[PDB]
């Protein structure tokens, strides 16, 4: 119960499964150039009013 | 071919007493085996062991046992006869320290 | 930020201005640049194994060359380094000198006038 | 192509490069960044084939969209301040301008879409000189801008860089992938510590480019882009996948080898601010980056692999093109700690 | 990152355009030519944080 | 007929010889920390008729 | 000390200079000699340490260290050549190169003046370990090992780096001379509460501590014979090491940070002598027991006193050579029928009775009978418990039941009985095995006669 | 930007709970948007609808955990008359990452951003506390 | 004879360990007086460390400019 199952539940094995997950969030792209230039349009946006903006 | 992969078959552990009745479990050549006994017996027992431990049993009094033991002899004399106290409390002269002036 | 790049005088490509030579010139026994002989040995050895060639004995002259290489450079290496580091001393204690008041002297205190506060082990 | 032709555009891009870095007028840094772009471009589609032309599609459209910026920026602060040398740049909105275009020149987060699929379109020797030589001339701006720099943005992308770089790379198999995606956390180290530290920033960009190129000429070896090709370099030549083995704990970060000292340093630098909880988020990310290069030394040097019965005949060739400056690479990739001090002399 | 070259030789190759005030042709003068000059000699030799206050 | 015996066994000589050379160094490491050399309060003494240094 | 440290840098080059089949004899001999001449550091004197030069010094605590280390590398060398005969020469001497380095990395990491000089070290052990268990170990989870081997080190040594140079960034210096003499009480804030956590945690995951212990069974199962006695016998004494160095600077924190590290510390003690009840692999009941007994040395030195100190140093030292021979009695029944299971062979006193009497010799050491240095270590941590609250001798009595069960269980299961039937291929103990036996077990009783040897500086 | 911020910071912890919960629920509101905002870029939904469903589910789920979180928060704050114990941020945290799982419908997920959320707020109130600073000024 | 032949006396040890602690000490407080002296260059800006360049004032055109009024 405390060894094999809920003691590598919490670090190890959680730590591997979020790890996995966001490694998959970020890696999976299709390649598109419009996408991802318009994801520069909307950080160049956030950038001149979150950052900018306050001087 | 029903196979996944071409590949050497688990060969058997050999024996060393097969080709060597008293083998030492040292080595397959019996002169290395016997010389790599020889050696470690030499150097672990003979060596390392006995005169190691020799070399430890004597090793002179750098702790300062001895030479504590004896201070605290002339110590502990020249309190009895002077009828001071055995061992004071404070370790450090109160002269030489200054408190607070003010403890309110 | 840079520390070191507008000093006042700095020659833009010296890489050992004159004042250099008024500090005494490592020793040809510097642990550093036995270090740096050793790596220029390593090189060598790992020449020799990348091109399948006895890696001990293969190329004497090409082994030596890579440690004389090596040698050659960290000599200069370390001679612009401890002018660095004796130009930042230098410019440290010119400017606590010329600023005594950032840098008071305040008196000193023994240990039987200071009250420490005693934490018991129990 | 042509080996003089290619030669001249190998010159064109190295005196754009220069030119970035020897000149005191801004117009001439800009004409300096259009002759690297203009002379890079035919360099990542020597080999020709649909991925090369791709790629050099896609590096073209982000390098000329960073320019346009990068000219907007000189000339809001001409505007605002009747200056042309580079300086602490008076005006804010010109300095956010050009911290945004000089990031995604350099690939930092989140301008790094290009930067994987440009590096897997290409070959490695493009893919080496992308990774290495095109780094210099936004950093040595940047360098030069370091003053004026707002922290928030730059450290800011450079967490996201780190982040960004070890998620995308546990997600790999293809080898230049993985070679982007260590480029792009590494880079994301150098511009954390630059507005503190420059020295820093130049230390790191040595190292980095000492260890990649190793790793690229160790790849170009031992013909390689994926990792199962790789696990076949153990029964061809076991001294190369060694090396390899070796020069990926160094880039790993595990001391003591030369991998770990940029870092440590850095963050060293980061602790004489106070700056406490950043430097410990980065060496927690950056243990992504060694799972996944110890991934690859277990492919690929601490076990064997299955082979093929061809293999056989390469057994009897030899390598016939050799890089002369390959031993010097890995040694200082690997053995170079003990002579940390002498960092010193890069300021 | 800024190798001197020009510093070192004496080359010039873009410091004449750097500034309003260094040299027009015909001797034209820029609108702010006495500003920039004033400027300019006040921030000499005293480094940027200085001269910025 | 030694030839073959050196050849074989000089690889016996590596670690007493790095051995005698690590307390050479340790030797010449000690030479550079005489700095307080019969100065400590516990230890000052007068120097005998003969010798030069208290300890090497 | 570069009179140690530099006769193993001159064993590097002997072994990739020796003949093929010469590099066993010439290994074990001058590991041999360089382990005698470290024996001269055990004399300490009584008020401060040997400092060599400005970047090695020796203690009372480290002494012992080193010449277990030493001493270590000639038992892994001649428990190592039997399983590797098949092996080419190259992967023999880069085997042998691996055990050197780590030899070397560990007796420069016990005498390095600066913490950041130590860290460094301390992390580099990590490296000839990891290969030596991924590439030499057995069977595929290996691999797995590894991974759990490195991580869980580094997400615990990682802060603790930050938290060194900050320290350098506030005292102005890192040397443990400078940082004992200049040392200040921690205030109560949670800044101060975070560097105690950074300085401590690190340490904590090498002891291992109960609940970050997950990475030791796997490592220790399945590494090579050499790579379970180096882990098992220095690499877990390096936490202990380094959390008395590092406790100078923590109080009075500590005396309320403590407390959840010792509940868990006792309670894990009980847990894992427990699990040790039920275990069906051979090697992982040894592993619970060097779990067990590292708890024990943290409650030690969680609680800061002289006596907790000297038991720490005395249960260290014990432990360390009883799991190395321990871990050699498991290899060679594996050997003879490569299986790890604990009741494939039985009745093994029938067929081998000089290795009978050398289990019942380990397995009596290991329940810490009187007067072994076994016995001495638990006893003084129990009486500084107690003097601690008298309730633990609850806990600790417990545990010393419990413990003494599980071993004569092992004993019982393998030497007694009648033997299995089928099983036709167990051969008469070598030489090698009943030397290995013997210079594991002489020590041991040998320090028995001189305990004040392994009790630390405190003594 | 830094005017809500600022909003959120002005009021006193344990004072006027309603305001604060607004401000935290504007807090949350906008960076939900964003995350929509880029998860749209990056990742199509196919149809206008569509992209308005997913932009208000993300907000929705955003603005009630900084509902929940200020209001609970400031409430524990109030209640206990204890401000400046990073225990009140702590049980907003946890009364967040609750939220969220029950938006997800997973008890895995509240369980895991209970713990993680209401660690994050603690340490965050203990930054504050201490002035820990997260994007340092250049000082040497 | 043990201690005659391998080991010396406690002053030897002694006053090393005092050198090296007067080392270690002198070190310690010189990397304190240097964060101490960077910090206040680069807030004051009037030392040797941190000095920005600035537009070179002999560049400047000191002619008659076809204006009197420059
Ligand atoms: C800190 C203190 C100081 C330490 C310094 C740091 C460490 C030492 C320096 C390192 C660099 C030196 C060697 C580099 C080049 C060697 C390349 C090589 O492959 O070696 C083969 C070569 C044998 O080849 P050969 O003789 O031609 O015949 C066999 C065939 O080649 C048959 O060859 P093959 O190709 O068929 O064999 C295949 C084999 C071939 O693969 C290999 O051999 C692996 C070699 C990798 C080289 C190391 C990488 C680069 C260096 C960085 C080291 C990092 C150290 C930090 C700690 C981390 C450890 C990784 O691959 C495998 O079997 C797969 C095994 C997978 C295991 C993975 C682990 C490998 C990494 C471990 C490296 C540890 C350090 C180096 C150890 C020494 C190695 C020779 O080895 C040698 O004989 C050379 C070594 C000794 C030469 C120097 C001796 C000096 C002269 C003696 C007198 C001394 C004077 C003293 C003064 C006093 C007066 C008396
Ligand atoms: C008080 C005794 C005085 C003795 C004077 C001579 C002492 C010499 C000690 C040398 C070291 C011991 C030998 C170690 C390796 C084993 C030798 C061997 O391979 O035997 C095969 C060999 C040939 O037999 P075989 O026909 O091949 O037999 C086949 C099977 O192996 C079948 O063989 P087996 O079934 O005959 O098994 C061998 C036998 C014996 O083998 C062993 O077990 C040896 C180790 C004993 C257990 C040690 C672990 C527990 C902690 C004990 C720590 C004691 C350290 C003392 C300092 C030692 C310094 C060297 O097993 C036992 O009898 C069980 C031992 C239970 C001991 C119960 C008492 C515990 C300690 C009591 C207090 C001790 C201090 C007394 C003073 C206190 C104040 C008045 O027979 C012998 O060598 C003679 C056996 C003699 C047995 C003596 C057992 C008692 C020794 C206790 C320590 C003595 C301290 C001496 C210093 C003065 C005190
Ligand atoms: C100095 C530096 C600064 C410079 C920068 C600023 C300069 C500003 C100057 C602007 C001057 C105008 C010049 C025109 C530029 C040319 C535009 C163009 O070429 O269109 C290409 C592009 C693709 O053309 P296409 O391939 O031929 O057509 C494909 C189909 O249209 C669609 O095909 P489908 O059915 O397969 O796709 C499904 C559909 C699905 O459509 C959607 O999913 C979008 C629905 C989102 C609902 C919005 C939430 C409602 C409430 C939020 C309000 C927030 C404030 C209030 C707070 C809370 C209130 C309670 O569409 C899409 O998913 C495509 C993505 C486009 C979505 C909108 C792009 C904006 C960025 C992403 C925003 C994401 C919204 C989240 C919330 C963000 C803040 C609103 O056209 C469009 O994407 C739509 C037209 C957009 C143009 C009109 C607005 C211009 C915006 C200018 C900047 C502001
Ligand atoms: C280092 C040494 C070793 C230590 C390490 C090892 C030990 C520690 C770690 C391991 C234990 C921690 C894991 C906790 C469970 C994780 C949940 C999970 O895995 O989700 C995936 C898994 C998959 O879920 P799914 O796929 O989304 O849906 C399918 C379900 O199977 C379908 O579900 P269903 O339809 O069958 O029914 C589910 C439903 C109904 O459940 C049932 O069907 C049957 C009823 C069982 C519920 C039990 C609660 C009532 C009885 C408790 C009485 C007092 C508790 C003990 C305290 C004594 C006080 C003196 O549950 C609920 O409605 C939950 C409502 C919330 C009320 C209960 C939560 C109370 C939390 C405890 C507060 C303690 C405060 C501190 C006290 C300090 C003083 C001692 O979830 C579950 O299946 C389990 C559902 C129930 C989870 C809640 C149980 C509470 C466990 C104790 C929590 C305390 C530990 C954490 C402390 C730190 C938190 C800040
Ligand atoms: C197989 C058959 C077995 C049965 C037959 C056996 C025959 C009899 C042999 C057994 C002898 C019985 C022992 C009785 C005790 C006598 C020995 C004792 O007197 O010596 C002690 C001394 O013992 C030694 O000090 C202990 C040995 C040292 C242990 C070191 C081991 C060697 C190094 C190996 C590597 C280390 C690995 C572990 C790292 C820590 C005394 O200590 P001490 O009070 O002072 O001496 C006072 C007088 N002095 C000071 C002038 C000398
Ligand atoms: C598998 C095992 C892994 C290893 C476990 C390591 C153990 C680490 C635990 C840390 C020990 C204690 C941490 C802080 C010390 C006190 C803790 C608290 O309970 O004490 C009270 C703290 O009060 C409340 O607890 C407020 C803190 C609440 C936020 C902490 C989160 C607690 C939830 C449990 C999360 C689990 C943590 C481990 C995650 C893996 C005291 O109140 P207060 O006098 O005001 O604070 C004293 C500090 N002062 C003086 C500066 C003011
Ligand atoms: C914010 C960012 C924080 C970053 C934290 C760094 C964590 C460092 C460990 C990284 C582990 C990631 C593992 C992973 O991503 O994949 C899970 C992996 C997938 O298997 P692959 O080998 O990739 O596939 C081969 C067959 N196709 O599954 C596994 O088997 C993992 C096995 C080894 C993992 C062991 C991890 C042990 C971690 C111990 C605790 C340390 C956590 C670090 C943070 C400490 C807390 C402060
Ligand atoms: C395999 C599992 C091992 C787990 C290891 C992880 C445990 C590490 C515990 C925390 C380490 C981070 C501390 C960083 C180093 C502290 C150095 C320091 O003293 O800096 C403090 C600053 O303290 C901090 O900033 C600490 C913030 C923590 C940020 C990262 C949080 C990591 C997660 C915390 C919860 C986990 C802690 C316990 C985990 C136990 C293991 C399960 C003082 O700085 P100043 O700003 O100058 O203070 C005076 C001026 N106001």
């Amino acid at each position: 119960l405390l060894d094999l199952i809920w003691l590598e539940t919490i670090l190890p094995k959680t730590t591997s499964f979020i790890q996995m997950k966001m490694s998959i969030m970020v890696s999976n792209q299709k390649g598109l150039i419009k996408l991802y230039f318009l994801s520069f349009l909307i950080t160049i946006m956030i950038s001149m009013t979150l950052f900018n903006y306050h001087e | 071919p029903t196979i996944r992969l071409q590949e050497d078959p688990d060969p058997e552990d050999e024996n060393l007493y097969e080709k060597n009745p008293d083998s030492h479990g040292y080595d397959k050549d019996p002169i290395v085996d016997l010389w790599n006994m020889r050696v470690v017996f030499f150097f672990g027992f003979s060596i390392v062991l006995v005169l190691g431990s020799t070399f430890v049993a004597y090793l002179p009094d750098y702790r300062m046992q001895e030479w504590a033991r004896r201070e605290a002899e002339r110590l502990v004399k020249y309190r009895e006869a002077n009828g001071l106290p055995l061992m004071e409390s404070n370790c450090f002269d109160p002269n030489k320290i200054q408190l607070p002036e003010d403890e309110d | 930020m840079t520390m070191m790049s507008g000093r006042p005088g700095r020659v833009p490509l010296q890489f050992l201005p004159n004042e250099a030579r008024s500090l005494p010139p490592p020793k040809l026994t510097d642990p550093r640049l036995v270090y740096m002989g050793f790596l220029g040995y390593c090189s060598g050895l790992i020449d020799n194994a990348i091109r399948r060639r006895p890696v001990v004995s293969a190329g004497l002259h090409r082994q030596l060359l890579y440690v004389t290489s090596f040698v050659f450079f960290g000599y200069y290496l370390l001679k612009r380094q401890d002018y660095m580091y004796a130009l930042r001393d230098h410019d440290m204690f010119a400017y606590v000198k010329s600023h005594p008041e950032d840098f008071p002297e305040k008196d000193k205190k023994t240990y039987g006038e200071i009250l420490e506060e005693f934490h018991p082990v129990r | 192509m042509n080996p003089i032709i290619y030669t001249t555009l190998i010159m064109t891009v190295m005196s754009g490069t220069m030119l970035v870095m020897i000149s005191s007028h801004w117009l001439l840094i800009w004409i300096g960044f259009e002759m690297n772009l203009l002379a890079m471009i035919p360099v990542l589609m020597k080999n020709f084939n649909p991925r090369a032309t791709e790629a050099a599609t896609k590096y073209f459209l982000t390098q000329a969209t960073a320019s346009m910026m990068l000219m907007m920026a000189i000339i809001i602060n001409l505007l605002y301040s009747g200056q042309w040398t580079i300086t602490k740049m008076f005006n804010p909105v010109a300095m956010t301008m050009m911290t945004m275009a000089l990031a995604m020149k350099l690939g930092l987060s989140p301008f790094h879409f290009w930067v994987p699929e440009v590096t897997q379109g290409i070959s490695l020797q493009a893919g080496l000189l992308l990774l290495t030589w095109q780094k210099l001339a936004p950093l040595s701006v940047l360098c030069q801008i370091s003053q004026s720099i707002n922290p928030n943005l730059m450290l800011t992308m450079a967490m996201l860089s780190i982040l960004i770089g070890g998620w995308g790379g546990l997600n790999q198999t293809q080898l230049r992938k993985i070679m982007a995606y260590s480029s792009i956390a590494h880079m994301g180290w150098m511009t954390a510590v630059l507005p503190y530290n420059t020295t820093m920033t130049i230390l790191n960009l040595l190292i980095y480019i000492t260890m990649t190129l190793a790793m690229f000429m160790l790849l170009i070896h031992s013909s390689a882009t994926t990792t199962l090709s790789l696990s076949h370099t153990w029964n061809k030549m076991p001294v190369i996948t060694s090396l390899m083995m070796v020069t990926l704990l160094s880039m790993g970060g595990l001391p003591p080898l030369s991998g770990f000292m940029p870092k440590w340093m850095i963050i060293q630098e980061m602790t004489k601010n106070e700056s406490i909880i950043m430097p410990t988020l980065m060496a927690m990310t950056a243990l992504l980056n060694l799972y996944f290069y110890m991934r690859l030394a277990y492919s690929s040097s601490l076990t064997m692999f299955p082979s093929t019965n061809n293999m056989k005949m390469k057994w009897q060739f030899e390598h016939t093109k050799q890089m002369k400056l390959l031993p010097t690479m890995i040694v200082l990739s690997t053995l170079v700690l003990p002579m940390t001090p002498a960092l010193s002399s890069l300021n | 990152p800024f190798f001197d070259v020009q510093k070192r030789l004496g080359l010039d190759l873009d410091r004449w355009m750097t500034i309003q005030s260094a040299e027009q042709p015909h001797k034209i003068p820029g609108r702010c030519h006495a500003f920039e000059k004033e400027w300019i000699e006040c921030a000499h030799g005293i480094g940027g944080i200085r001269a910025e206050k | 007929n030694v030839l073959q015996i050196v050849r074989d066994h000089w690889v016996h000589i590596l670690v007493p010889v790095g051995f005698v050379f690590g307390c050479y160094l340790d030797r010449r490491s000690d030479e550079k920390l005489t700095a307080f050399r019969n100065k400590s309060l516990l230890f000052k003494r007068e120097l005998r008729p003969n010798e030069e240094v208290t300890w090497k | 000390m570069l009179k140690i440290i530099i006769p193993t840098t001159m064993l590097l080059p002997m072994t990739w200079m020796s003949k093929h089949n010469m590099i066993w004899i010439n290994a074990t001999v001058h590991s041999l000699l360089i382990s005698l001449i470290s024996l001269s550091l055990l004399n300490q004197l009584g008020e401060n340490s040997l400092n060599f030069s400005l970047t090695f010094f020796s203690d009372s605590l480290s002494a012992p260290l080193l010449v277990l280390t030493t001493w270590l590398l000639p038992l892994m060398l001649m428990a190592s050549q039997s399983h590797l005969s098949k092996e080419t020469t190259t992967r023999k001497k880069l085997y042998i190169t691996m055990l050197i380095l780590l030899q070397l990395f560990l007796i420069m990491t016990f005498t390095a003046t600066e913490l950041i000089l130590f860290y460094i070290l301390f992390e580099a052990t990590l490296v000839p370990t990891l290969i030596i268990i991924t590439r030499w170990g057995n069977q595929t989870e290996r691999l797995n090992a590894g991974l759990y081997f490195l991580f869980y080190t580094l997400a615990g040594s990682l802060p603790l780096l930050v938290a060194l140079v900050y320290i350098q960034n506030t005292t102005g210096s890192l040397n443990f001379l400078i940082i004992h003499y200049w040392s200040h009480p921690l205030s109560n804030s949670w800044s101060n509460i975070f560097m105690w956590l950074a300085c401590i945690m690190a340490f904590m995951v090498k002891m291992p501590l109960y609940g970050l212990h997950l990475w030791l069974p796997k490592a220790h199962v399945e590494a090579p014979i050499a790579g379970s006695m180096v882990l098992a016998a220095v690499l877990l004494k390096l936490g202990g090491y380094g959390m008395m160095r590092i406790t100078t600077i923590l109080n009075p924190l500590t005396n309320y940070m403590a407390y959840p590290f010792l509940m868990l510390s006792m309670w894990g003690m009980i847990m894992t002598s427990s699990i040790c009840l039920r275990q069906t692999d051979l090697k992982s009941l040894i592993a619970y027991s060097s779990v067990s007994h590292m708890a024990l040395v943290i409650v030690a030195i969680m609680i800061q006193t002289p006596w907790s100190f000297m038991g720490a140093t005395a249960l260290m030292i014990a432990h360390g050579l009883t799991s190395s021979m321990l871990f050699c009695l498991a290899n060679t029944n594996y050997e003879r029928v490569h299986s790890r299971t604990m009741i494939l062979a039985r009745g093994l006193q029938t067929l081998l009775p000089l290795m009978a009497t050398w289990w019942l010799v380990a397995s009596l050491t290991n329940l810490a009978l009187p007067p072994s240095i076994n016995l001495i270590g638990e006893l003084f941590i129990i009486t500084a418990s107690f003097s601690w609250s008298n309730i633990t001798i609850i806990l600790m009595g417990m545990n010393m039941m419990i413990t003494a069960l599980y071993s004569l269980y092992m004993l019982i299961t393998t030497q007694r009985g009648k033997y299995t039937h089928h099983i036709n291929n167990i051969k008469p103990s070598f030489t090698r095995e009943n030397a290995l036996m013997a210079l594991h077990i002489l020590p041991l009783l040998l320090l028995t006669l001189n305990p004040k040897m392994i009790l630390g500086p405190l003594y | 930007a830094k005017t809500l911020l600022h909003k959120y910071s002005d009021i006193p912890e344990g004072t006027e709970c309603h305001r604060k919960a607004y401000a935290s629920t504007s807090i949350g509101g906008a960076t939900g948007l964003i995350v929509s905002a880029y998860s749209i870029a990056l990742k199509p939904p196919a149809s206008f609808l569509e992209g308005v469903a997913r932009t208000g589910r993300y907000t929705f789920t955003s603005a009630a955990i900084g509902a929940i979180f200020g209001l609970t928060s400031c409430i524990s704050a109030q209640v206990r008359e204890k401000p400046d114990d990073p225990l009140n941020y702590f049980i907003g945290g946890c009364a967040g990452g609750l939220t969220l799982g029950a938006r997800t419908r997973s008890y895995g997920i509240g369980a895991a951003a209970c713990a993680y959320m209401g660690l994050t707020a603690a340490l965050v109130k203990m930054g504050q506390l201490e002035g820990w600073q997260v994007f340092a000024e250049p000082k040497v | 004879w043990i201690a005659r032949t391998f080991y010396d006396g406690p002053e030897k040890n002694y006053e090393k360990t005092m050198a090296i602690l007067q080392i270690e000490a002198e070190k310690a407080e010189l990397r304190l007086k240097e964060l101490e002296v960077r910090r206040l260059m680069r807030a004051r800006g009037d030392g040797p460390w941190y000095q920005y360049p600035t537009i070179d004032k002999a560049l400047i055109d000191h002619s008659p400019k076809t204006t009197p009024d420059n």
